[PDB]
RNA sequence: GAGGGACAAGUGGCGUUCAGCCACCCGAGAUUGAGCAAUAACAGGUCUGUGAUGCCCUUAGAUGUCCGGGGCUGCACGCGCGCUACACUGACUGGCUCAGCGUGUGCCUACCCUACGCCGGCAGGCGCGGGUAACCCGUUGAACCCCAUUCGUGAUGGGGAUCGGGGAUUGCAAUUAUUCCCCAUGAACGAGGAAUUCCCAGUAAGUGCGGGUCAUAAGCUUGCGUUGAUUAAGUCCCUGCCCU
């Protein structure tokens, strides 16, 4: 029937926001360039930052550590710690 | 949590004015006496009556 | 790696829309499959699960769809499956997403034709196993 | 007869560069200890608060909210991926910038009610350094609670964020906002 | 030297305890656990295929560990949770038929001995095998 | 040269026999680097850590638990180790090094030779734990 | 040869124990240690009140079931040279060959 | 508009409505040894240094 | 032949006291009742009424 | 089982010679939790506890006691104690690893606790064994927790309410109430306005187990364990009570 609540709290961060399944042609070839830029890869900045899942995120850096650009430092659950020597 | 009973202060000044000699300031020494003149049948009772009789003792002998 | 193979929306049974997270969560988004079932369905066609919705052979999407329409005849034994023995027919199958809503209007049916107690809460705004309708069951 | 350390550190050359904050932080050599998880039994006396460690205060502090109530293991777990991550950002050593999150991340004087009975004016008096030391744990923890509330980030993550926009003076932090929230209050009621 | 179970961390030995007794073809699986079967009293399917190996090497470090275990044993020694939903959760026990499906694999693989008193217990057979898979284990680690 | 030191945690003892040797920690028949929690691999390797390798080589300890709880095994490990070394240097090494090491030992942490007097108080008749109560009805 | 003592009160327990040792000790029999059982206690939970009023207020009402164990090998005519004594009601005596 | 430091010479008493605060007479280590008494909430002992902000305050209730 | 538990003979034994005592105290307020005590014993099971009159 | 051990004892300050507080040490403990708990009231509740009872009604077409159904569960609604979630400090899968109270049989009138092997996917069945108990379940191999994978901010795989089909078990009988298992349908719920409940250290909370009714049987209650906080240790402003 009819809708009852208490609050009234709308308008959250982007309208139900699309987010890359399979990594694409140009957008991966950018992952690949830029990411030696970064300092600390880590999948949270990794998905958020450059419009990734945090599965094709995190495949994508297992992906370049099973090439070796990226040392491992600490890998755990949820914590995946990279790091680019020098 | 020191303000024990008015029982417990009678008994010690009942001791202290009978036996003044038997005491002296060891807590240790002044229970075993305490326990060969008087009857308590609670050991509670006996560290309690034997404290005040010992903090009697280092008020009686400083003033 | 797959770079990219074109496909995102799917159209199965005239009704369903495939997603795009997985096949096994995909598939789940059929009416009439559920958490299990999926992974049945995926050990039976033989797909890696790693893989999503979007990246897999239509020849084996029409293989999937044929473990659907009969599952029967490979494996899959009687307890697994949601029609269990009382059909009027005995058929022991699984639903479809239009036969599942079809089925349960002849269950429906066929109970206000009886017009037992159990149709009959159906039938008015009531809950069958809701033994208690003090609090349970507002509005 | 190795120098005591957290994981593969030193805790050795992190100063307090101010005073009020002295004697109530734990950094020092004489309460130094490997890892936050330690005999804790420190709520009995009023003032054997102080003597804890600010790591063990901090998971403490952030370990709340029922579903995340207890597990010292779990909050150990994330304040050490923290301090690896705050080192791995540009160094600039966790315990050091720890130190300076709890000098710099929030209170210095607050508001309360006198008495007289009386209009409601919440007047700012001054804050025991005691407090602020907790009000600032408080308002870390909070803040990276909130900001790792609904996103792909980590506790950890935001827990570091947090340490790092509250020690530098930023003021991108929850920790900062709500400093300000306090001090515009003090400066109207002074 | 000197090489143990105990000695050895088990996620390095049972990980590989499953590829050796895949190399030596050490499991029996008859039908429905052909087609498929589930947890405890759960709601999915284990999702690594090599699932009954790891159950197998499981049975075989937990007989190492506890010499007279049986079925209705080693069904409480796994256990689990049982969230129910609304109506909050208990401790539910395993299952018997992958109990005695296991126990009678490696008794036909000759690496369980009956207990006249008990259950299983461990053969010298298997004794010499896991003995051996933990020094191999113990000897990748430290090379 | 044998001596047995003994536990005391909450609810977890911990029976410690130690002897002169050449360098064991026996949990269980488990050595030392397997403890069973992976964050707490410094708090137990704190007679270790802290005091000494050749003080290890020369006292073999085997160590059986029969705990209650994680945390409270780990802390019985930890106080039956940190008893059996200051028990072994009261019956065989000159109470110059005992004193020693045992101020050593105190001046880190008390409860590596002092016992805990904490247990868990009795559940209420009126309320759902030991100090709380439910929830009362005003109007 | 096994003798136990189920007792109901602790008192009355230690005395036909000293009784027993004393009338024990002087002859030529390995007498072997009354060996304390752990305690048995029944506890129940009641309502206080037959009718419902006020708060969940509950009896709490105990026993304390004590047990010993003796051990005195001998044959058949000694134990029952042994079995007569004369003992308070609260102790229960058992034997077992 | 200086930041002064201030540490506690000696404690009074808890004041406020719930006795909340507590008046302090601190004292002065940046100037000489001068006295003012100050309201400090939360526990509070005999030589907590402290930030004050502004020095010309007031003893605040009787 | 038969037996029970020493957890359950103990409370048979007692509601027997308790029963055997109010019953006495039922029957028996004619003349002074105090109270009873029982010895068990396998031979002869003696019960010693304590009265205050004990015609 | 008995005895010891802790008494604010020792020091310094605060206090009138005081009564007593604060910091430290030696110490396991600088004191834990319960039971009992006065003089005297409420015109508090219970005759639905009785073979405890005063008064009134009935006693043969019964207001006695049985037998067979239905009912207390019944629903436009409001209120209370609780449980589950609103997730990534997380859900799923696999591995690893630790307990403490206490219960259990041929009953002073009806009855269990459960190991082992086989079958079935599971709920379960079959044969056989131990226990009237520190002996047998049981070295209560519990959950939480820990490690690895998947999920990736989407009312999503969180939530599992509602609803259909089937299969097992007690019970003489389960459908307009049993209970358990499988499949499938997959809602509100986005951290909750006004107000309000409990709480000072192994304490709140997370989390499982045992007893009570039980045959089927806990989301209640009583107790036990695991992990284990934040912040006060002060006051008469709100409320309630006591004294003069
Ligand atoms: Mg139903
Ligand atoms: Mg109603
Ligand atoms: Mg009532
Ligand atoms: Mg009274
Ligand atoms: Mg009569
Ligand atoms: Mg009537
Ligand atoms: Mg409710
Ligand atoms: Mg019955
Ligand atoms: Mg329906
Ligand atoms: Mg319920
Ligand atoms: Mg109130």
């Amino acid at each position: 029937g009819k809708a009852k609540k208490k609050k009234w709290s709308k308008g959250k961060v982007r309208d139900k926001l699309n987010n890359l399944v399979l990594f694409d042609k140009a957008t991966y070839d950018k992952l690949c360039k830029e990411v030696p830029n970064y300092k600390l890869i880590t999948p949270a900045v990794v998905s958020e930052r450059l419009k990734i899942r945090g599965s094709l995120a995190r495949a994508a850096l297992q992906e370049l550590l099973s090439k070796g650009l990226i040392k491992l430092v600490s890998k755990h659950r949820a914590q995946v710690i990279y790091t680019r020597n020098t | 949590g020191r303000v024990r009973t008015k029982t417990v202060k009678k008994a010690a000044r009942v001791i202290i004015e009978k036996y003044y000699t038997r005491l002296g300031n060891d807590f240790h020494t002044n229970k075993r006496v305490c326990e060969e003149i008087a009857i308590i049948p609670s050991k509670k009772l006996r560290n309690k009556i034997a404290g005040y009789v010992t903090h009697l003792m280092k008020r009686i002998q400083r003033g | 790696v797959i770079p990219e193979k074109f496909q995102h929306i799917l159209r199965v049974l005239n009704t369903n829309i495939d997603g795009r997270r997985k096949i096994a969560f995909a598939i789940t988004a059929i009416k009439g499959v559920g958490r299990r079932y999926a992974h049945v369905v995926l050990r039976k066609a033989d797909i890696d699960l790693t893989k999503r919705a979007g990246e897999l052979t239509e020849d084996e999407v029409e293989r999937v769809i044929t473990i659907m329409q009969n599952p029967r005849q490979y494996k899959i034994p009687d307890w697994f499956l949601n029609r269990q023995k009382d059909v009027k027919d005995g058929k022991y199958s699984q639903v479809l997403a239009n036969g599942l809503d079809n089925k349960l209007r002849e269950d429906l049916e066929r109970l206000k034709k009886i017009r037992a107690h159990r149709g009959l809460r159906h039938f008015w705004g009531l809950r069958v196993r809701g033994q208690h309708t003090k609090t349970t069951g507002r509005r | 007869p190795d120098i005591k350390l957290f994981g593969k550190w030193s805790t050795d050359d992190v100063q307090i560069n101010d005073i009020s904050l002295q004697d109530y932080i734990a950094v020092k050599e004489k309460y130094a200890k490997y890892l936050p998880h330690s005999a804790g039994r420190y709520a009995a006396k009023r003032f054997r608060k102080a003597q804890c460690p600010i790591v063990e205060r901090l998971t403490n502090s952030m370990m709340m909210h029922g579903r995340n109530n207890g597990k010292k293991l779990m909050t150990v777990r994330i304040v050490k991926h923290a301090f690896e991550i705050i080192h791995l950002l540009t160094g600039e050593n966790p315990l050091q910038v720890l130190v300076n999150a709890i000098i710099n991340s929030g209170p210095r004087e607050d508001s309360t009610r006198i008495g007289r009975a009386g209009t409601v004016r919440r007047q700012a008096v001054d804050v025991s350094p005691l407090r602020r030391v907790n009000q600032a744990i408080w308002l870390l923890c909070t803040g990276a609670r909130e900001a790792a509330f609904r996103n792909i980030k980590t506790i950890a993550e935001c827990l570091a964020d947090e340490l790092i926009n509250a020690a530098k003076g930023s003021s991108n932090s929850y920790a900062i906002k709500k400093k300000d929230e306090l001090e515009r209050v003090a400066k109207s009621n002074r | 030297p000197g090489v143990t179970v105990k000695d050895v961390n088990q996620q390095e030995f049972v990980r590989a305890l499953a590829a050796f007794l895949k190399k030596s073809g050490k499991l029996k699986v008859p039908e429905w656990v052909d087609t498929v079967k589930l947890a405890k009293h759960k709601e999915l399917a284990p999702y690594d295929e090599n699932w009954f190996y790891t159950r197998a090497a499981s049975t075989a470090r937990h007989l190492y560990l506890r010499g007279g275990a049986g079925v209705g044993s080693m069904t409480k020694i796994y256990g689990g949770r049982q969230r129910n939903g609304v109506m909050p959760s208990h401790f539910s026990r395993g299952s018997k038929s992958v109990a005695r499906r296991v126990l009678q694999a490696l008794e036909g693989l000759k690496m369980v001995e009956k207990d006249q008193d008990g259950g299983r217990k461990l053969t010298p057979q298997g004794q010499r095998d896991l003995d051996r898979i933990a020094g191999q284990v113990a000897a990748a680690n430290k090379k | 040269q044998s001596v047995q030191v003994f536990g005391r945690k909450k609810t977890a003892t911990a029976v410690a026999h130690c002897k002169r040797g050449n360098g064991l920690i026996k949990v269980n028949g488990r050595p030392l680097e397997m403890i069973e929690p992976r964050t707490l691999q410094y708090k137990l390797l704190e007679p270790v850590l802290l005091l000494g390798k050749e003080r290890f080589a020369g006292v073999d300890i085997r160590v059986r638990v029969k705990g209650g709880g994680h945390v409270a095994q780990i802390y019985a490990i930890r106080q039956s180790i940190s008893k059996a070394l200051v028990a072994y240097y009261q019956k065989y090494v000159d109470e110059a090094s005992k004193k020693e090491i045992k101020d050593i030992l105190i001046q880190y942490d008390r409860t590596l030779l002092v016992a805990d007097p904490r247990r868990c108080e009795s559940k209420k008749f009126g309320g759902p734990g030991a100090r709380a109560r439910y929830q009362k009805s005003y109007r | 040869i096994r003798i136990t003592l189920t007792s109901r009160n602790v008192k009355s327990l230690e005395k036909v124990c000293a009784d027993l040792i004393r009338g024990a000790k002087e002859k030529n029999l390995k007498v072997k240690g009354p060996v304390r059982m752990p305690t048995k206690t029944l506890r129940i939970t009641t309502r206080k009140t037959p009718c419902g009023e006020g708060s969940k207020t509950w009896d709490r009402f105990q026993m304390r079931i004590h047990k010993r164990l003796i051990d005195l090998h001998s044959p058949s005519e000694i134990v029952k040279q042994i079995t007569s004594i004369s003992i308070e009601p609260g102790v229960e005596v058992e034997v077992t060959i | 508009q200086p930041i002064k430091l201030a540490r506690v010479t000696k404690v009074l008493g808890r004041t406020g409505s719930q006795g909340q605060c507590t008046q302090v007479r601190v004292e002065f280590m940046d100037d000489t040894s001068r006295s003012i008494i100050r309201n400090v909430k939360g526990p509070v002992r005999e030589g907590d240094v402290l930030t004050l902000l502004e020095s010309e305050r007031e003893a605040r209730r009787l | 032949a038969v037996q029970i538990s020493k957890k359950r003979k103990f409370v048979a034994d007692g509601i027997f006291k308790a029963e055997l005592n109010e019953f006495l105290t039922r029957e028996l307020a004619e003349d002074g009742y105090s109270g009873v005590e029982v010895r068990v014993t396998p031979t002869r099971t003696e019960i010693i009424i304590l009265a205050t009159r004990t015609q």
